[PDB]
């Protein structure tokens, strides 16, 4: 279970999710609008905001499949 | 000062563009000319296509891209000094710029699509083009040297930004390449088939010349066109013919196109069409104010 700092950030990259719609844990980010360059800018904002460096398995597409896997993967740093 | 930019192809479906193509009057006009030229209903064959990048999808992208440029010009009263097209977009600018009639550009696009499919049916099997980011040249060189070390063939096929490149090579090395990229913080994007932009494809270049490009009549453009191979401002039909050919065997150099544009006085850019890359990448962003002329934008009131 994540917080509002994470989610406000993440929603700036999901154009097909409306502000009045919840971010489900298992929802697929590609279908909700995240694309290649979005992912890139999203990595960027996460690495500043949280002072981490993504690497090795954290750079596979799988990391970015859902908010749930992405939050999990991020917490670990 | 403003420029007109035509983007490369990217991931999408008929659902994304279908309402636009059937509703916008620019596109309807162009679809009519395209049908009369191909001998079929483009929209109908695109509608029922079983791919991401069929022939029919490619011609539809041409049409959408050109119509959106005509659409942005009238809607937003743009008065472009100069234009440019990346990769697939070379074909878009040819038609926008006046280097070919729309009908020849449709023929062209259709011919080259068949021609790529024949060629890559048997040639350079297993070769792929990898895109990746967060990879400064320093890091990429280390990887390439490790590839040279094992005697594995490769070619840098595109320069997108300082840390954003495309590399072509046998798919046998893909998984390792991916893993090794990630080791140093680089992120794999996509692994494209067919491949594109390599000296080793001079064979494809000849076949597009003989089977498809040679019969066409090119005209000098009504505005100059910046070549995506190296930032050269072009001004004649024959220079536009050449860019379309060199494209198969010379790598795309997007920081060079941005350079010329800046050097020719350009402050602002309109990117015509659906766009996953060239209108969004930092190389374009840091230099210019961007107007994204996408089917979504053309369906607001
Ligand atoms: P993420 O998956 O959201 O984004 C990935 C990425 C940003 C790389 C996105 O832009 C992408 O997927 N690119 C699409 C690559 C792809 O799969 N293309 C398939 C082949 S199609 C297109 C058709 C075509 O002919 N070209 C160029 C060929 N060409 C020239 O460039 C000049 C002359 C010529 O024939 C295409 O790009």
């Amino acid at each position: 279970m994540w917080d509002a700092q994470f989610e406000n950030l993440l929603r700036r990259y999901l154009p097909f999710l409306s502000a009045d719609q919840p971010l489900e844990q298992d929802i697929n980010l590609r279908d909700i609008g995240l694309d290649s360059l979005g992912t890139v800018e999203l990595l960027s904002e996460l690495e500043n905001t949280y002072d981490v460096h993504f690497q090795d398995e954290a750079l596979t597409k799988e990391t970015f499949e859902t908010p749930g896997v992405l939050w999990k993967t991020l917490s670990q740093m | 000062a403003t420029a007109m930019l035509f983007p490369g192809m990217g991931p999408a479906a008929f659902s994304d563009v279908g309402r636009f193509m059937v509703t916008n009057r620019y596109t309807r006009e162009l679809l009519a000319e395209a049908d009369d030229t191909l001998g079929y209903s483009l929209v109908d064959r695109f509608r029922q296509a079983e791919g991401d990048y069929s022939e029919y999808a490619q011609i539809a992208f041409l049409v959408n891209c050109v119509a959106l440029a005509r659409w942005a010009e009238q809607t937003m009263d743009l008065t472009p000094r100069i234009c440019a097209g990346a990769s697939f977009g070379e074909k878009s600018v040819a038609a926008y710029s006046g280097a070919l009639t729309f009908a020849d550009a449709v023929r062209m696009t259709a011919g080259l699509a068949r021609c790529m499919d024949e060629y890559f049916r048997t040639e350079h099997l297993g070769v792929v083009t990898h895109s990746f980011v967060r990879a400064p040249r320093e890091r990429l060189d280390e990887i390439l040297a490790e590839l040279d070390e094992r005697g594995e063939w490769h070619e840098i096929s595109c320069h997108i930004d300082h840390d954003f490149f495309m590399l072509t090579l046998h798919e046998r090395n893909s998984v390792w390449l991916e893993g090794r990229l990630r080791s140093v913080g680089a992120m794999p994007l996509y692994a494209m088939r067919p491949p594109m932009h390599a000296a080793a494809f001079g064979g494809l270049r000849d076949k597009a010349e003989e089977e498809v490009i040679a019969p066409l009549t090119f005209h000098d453009p009504t505005l100059p066109v910046v070549a995506d191979q190296d930032g050269k401002v072009l001004t004649t039909g024959d220079e536009v013919r050449t860019m379309l050919l060199e494209c198969f065997v010379r790598p795309l150099r997007w920081p060079d196109v941005i350079s010329s544009l800046q050097d020719q006085g350009v402050t602002r850019v309109c990117v015509a069409g659906p766009d996953s890359l060239f209108g969004r990448v930092g190389t374009t962003t840091r230099a210019f104010e961007v107007i994204a002329a996408t089917p979504r934008l053309a369906l607001q009131p």
